[PDB]
């Protein structure tokens, strides 16, 4: 929440300075409206706030857009020849049915004896 | 490097950044006219020269070939060790079984492999903005233009891009006001979705790619004639069709095989890793794909039973631990 | 000598006297007759070498020192076995070095090595 | 001023209508760029002179190897600092590294590049992804006579010609799994203050 | 992009009815 807090704290400090130089809660009303999707000297100096409001919403959308890009990042098993398969991890268990074709398949190869 | 010498017979003096003076020796080779050579391994020759205090003279290869087995006899650089025209080979020359039965190799300068170099041709603003996508844009504005005094006529155009009441129409406009947002929202992600299509730049991922084992006339593969890569492909029976017909495209030297790639006349080039990677850095428009598959090194060849067998393979082995072979690497290979 | 990825030793499954088939007998020559058998990347090379050129081998583990060192002018470890004619051949994880290669003849290197540094990912 | 601000008698209303169209284009084009967007080695001063730059830096290496000998005879300044943070065994040198005591471990390449590539991975990464210092290799050790030296080398070299050597490390050495915009915000906020 | 025209058609019938 550091990013939100840093952006959240910047609205109070920046808005107050502009109003005092251009001269209460009514001043913050204008800032809140620009912060959502909705005098001349402060107009050009305050117009960049819309850009400042544009970057924050764009960044969150950019951050959110890439959040689903890495969909299902976990890879479980690629099949046979898995390095985990050949080298047991002493925690990820293998099993099968006793006395079947798989027993014969794995009993005729030397390099699978581990 | 090989560059022509000046009129007086001594070639021009260079000073790379601080550098200290560049070390140059006078090569005498092709008739025959003297030249001067800069060198990475020549800067290594001058180091071996002072350690065992033996003087030297350097001449280029007669025919410019590395060396292989002809017909019963050797050619290129190997054809000059055995005959007696040279007592050492200072050049990048890989180590393999066939050569090791006739000469001695010492320990490698640097450890490397070999890869494949191909083109790096990597190039619309709004591709889908046409056909029904553009047609639906005009229909929506025109239909709403006369939906229902002229103040609202321009309203539809302005409300489409941000901004600049009739009771039922006011609610109709209000509900349609959000309708303009959803239709344009897809447009914003439409090009964003269209920005991740990418292209198949993975042209050749090593030898084991199906294109290599089953060569097609569209692809042209080449190497340098009479080299180690030529030998490597004549050891395996399963690759007897690899260069059964792709042998006729083999190039004379790696200096002009790279130029063929940049001319859209060659498609793949197989050569040493330490050379192609350097070229990819300078050119900034080529790329090396695949993975290394025959790892060896460059060693100083020298004729069998030579009395400098132990001296050379110790100074090379010591130079790695001093950092000397790393100071050479930064000044010559990996800079940019 | 035992290096976890290259030379792996095991208690040889003391059922009667034998262990799994993809292993070779070893020893712990010191100067409890336990028998243990070893396997790894290096030993696979040793088996292939003994097949192309005909010879037999008697593996034993070094109980004096480690890979090799020279303290007070005496070599201890794998290099000290070869230097003092106690073994015709040392295999495992030996790095070609300036001081060892002037006393003991090496061969063509298998794989690259050197010095590198690791750090915890953050 | 207002017309230019909005970008960021039925005469000038035409161009402002066109100007509003450009606004959606600039924001939409920004989405394409973002959608596709998603202590070093021994050379630096941190190792040779750690006390002067950053005292919080800990090292170590088992003291009867070749790296210990190479360091001792090449960087005598840093060798006398590693004696206190010395540690035996590589396996015991990873529990302390993960706990938070040590910051870096100096050892071989073929061992470290595999241990970080094993199930011990996901937490350990070598600083040099492909960087190795004082590169050498392995090898067999024989006497000075070494009648078997000649036949062994040719046998080792013909393995490389085939796939035998590089089909062995794929069997034994394989593995798996081998605020922030303050400067931009401060510059942007500072720029508007002057105007 | 057939779905995109469907939303417009539904939108067109929404106000018309
Ligand atoms: C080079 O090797 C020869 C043969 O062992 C020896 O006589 C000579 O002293 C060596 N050179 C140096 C500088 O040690
Ligand atoms: C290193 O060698 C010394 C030699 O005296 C020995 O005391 C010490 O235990 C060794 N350290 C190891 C093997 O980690
Ligand atoms: N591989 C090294 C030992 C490991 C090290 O201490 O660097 C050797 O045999 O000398």
């Amino acid at each position: 929440s550091t990013l939100w807090l840093l952006v959240g704290l910047s609205v109070h400090v920046v808005a107050v300075m502009l109003y005092l130089l251009d001269r209460l809660s009514s001043a913050m009303w204008f800032s809140w409206g620009v912060l959502l999707n909705s005098s001349f000297s402060a107009r050009i100096l305050g117009m960049v706030w819309a850009g400042f409001a544009m970057i924050i919403v764009a960044s969150y959308t950019a951050n959110l857009a890439a959040f689903l890009v890495l969909d299902r990042p976990e890879e479980r098993i690629t099949g046979i020849n898995d390095p985990r398969l050949r080298n047991p991890s002493d925690k990820f268990i293998y099993a099968t049915v006793k006395q079947s074709s798989v027993d014969i398949y794995f009993r005729r190869q030397v390099e699978l004896s581990t | 490097y090989v560059k022509p010498t000046l009129s007086d017979g001594t070639c021009k003096e260079e000073f790379t950044v601080n550098g200290d003076p560049v070390k140059k020796v006078i090569c005498t080779g092709p008739h025959t006219v003297p030249q001067c050579c800069y060198g990475f391994c020549i800067d290594l020759l001058i180091k071996l020269a002072r350690t065992m205090n033996f003087t030297y003279e350097v001449h280029l290869v007669a025919d410019g070939k590395f060396g292989t087995q002809e017909r019963k006899e050797w050619n290129g650089m190997m054809g000059e060790l055995l005959s007696g025209q040279a007592d050492m080979i200072v050049a990048p020359l890989t180590i393999n079984n066939e050569r090791a039965q006739y000469i001695e190799f010492s320990k490698p300068f640097k450890y490397q492999g070999l890869t494949i170099l191909v083109k790096k041709e990597i190039p619309s603003f709004m591709q889908p903005f046409q056909s029904t996508l553009w047609l639906l844009v005009g229909l929506s504005v025109h239909v709403v233009a006369v939906m229902l005094l002229s103040s609202a006529m321009w309203f539809s155009w302005g409300v489409l891009l941000n901004s600049g009441r009739s009771f039922s129409a006011r609610i109709l406009g209000m509900v349609w006001a959000g309708f303009a947002m959803i239709i344009v929202a897809s447009y914003t992600a439409n090009l964003a979705a269209f920005l991740v299509l990418d292209r198949p730049e993975e042209r050749i991922t090593g030898i084991n790619d199906p294109r290599l084992r089953n060569p097609s006339d569209k692809f042209i593969y080449a190497t340098v004639k009479q080299s180690s890569v030529d030998i490597y492909f004549r050891r395996q029976v399963e690759l007897s069709t690899m260069y059964r017909h792709m042998e006729k495209h083999n190039y004379e030297s790696a200096a002009e095989a790279i130029q063929a790639v940049r001319d859209n006349k060659l498609h793949a080039f197989i050569w040493d890793s330490a050379v192609l990677e350097f070229e990819a850095s300078q050119k900034c428009d080529l790329v090396t794909t695949g993975e290394l598959f025959f790892r060896s090194g460059f060693g100083i060849g020298m004729r069998k039973d030579s009395p400098w067998k132990q001296n050379v393979s110790l100074s090379i082995l010591k130079s790695h631990e001093n950092g000397f072979m790393e100071d050479l690497d930064k000044t010559w290979v990996r800079y940019q | 000598l035992e290096e976890r990825p290259f030379v792996i030793v095991e208690p040889a499954d003391p059922i009667s006297g034998t262990c799994i088939r993809d292993s070779v007998p070893c020893r712990s020559q010191l100067n409890r007759p336990e028998k243990r058998c070893c396997k790894g990347f290096c030993i696979d090379i040793l088996k292939r070498l003994a097949h192309t050129i005909g010879f037999s081998y008697d593996l034993y583990l070094v109980t004096n020192g480690k890979h090799g060192k020279k303290i007070d002018g005496v070599w201890n470890g794998m290099i000290g076995e070869v230097f003092y004619q106690r073994a015709d051949m040392a295999i495992g994880s030996l790095t070609i070095n300036e001081e060892r290669s002037e006393i003991v003849d090496f061969s063509v290197p298998f794989v690259e090595t050197g010095i590198s540094v690791m750090v915890a990912r953050s | 001023w207002l017309l230019w601000a909005l970008v960021f008698g039925t005469t000038s209303k035409i161009m402002v209508l066109v100007w509003a169209f450009f606004a959606v284009i600039f924001l939409a084009s920004y989405t394409a760029n973002l959608a596709a967007f998603m202590v070093s080695g021994l050379s630096d001063r941190k190792f040779q002179r750690p006390q002067e730059q950053y005292p919080p830096l800990k090292f170590g290496t088992v003291p009867n190897g070749s790296t210990e000998k190479n360091i001792r005879s090449n960087y005598p300044d840093m060798h006398s600092y590693m004696v206190r943070y010395n540690q035996p065994r590589v396996e015991e040198a990873l529990t302390q590294l993960k706990a938070g005591k040590l910051d870096a471990f100096i050892y071989d390449a073929a061992v470290l590049n595999y241990m970080a590539r094993k199930d011990e991975g996901c937490k350990l990464v070598t600083i040099g992804s492909g960087k190795v210092f004082a590169t050498t290799g392995y090898g067999i050790a024989l006497h000075k006579g070494s009648r078997w030296k000649r036949p062994i080398d040719l046998a080792l070299l013909q393995f490389l010609g085939d796939d035998e050597i590089e089909m062995l490390e794929r069997l034994w050495l394989s593995g798996i799994c081998h605020a922030g915009v303050f400067y931009m915000l401060l510059v942007a906020m500072g720029l508007s203050l002057l105007v």
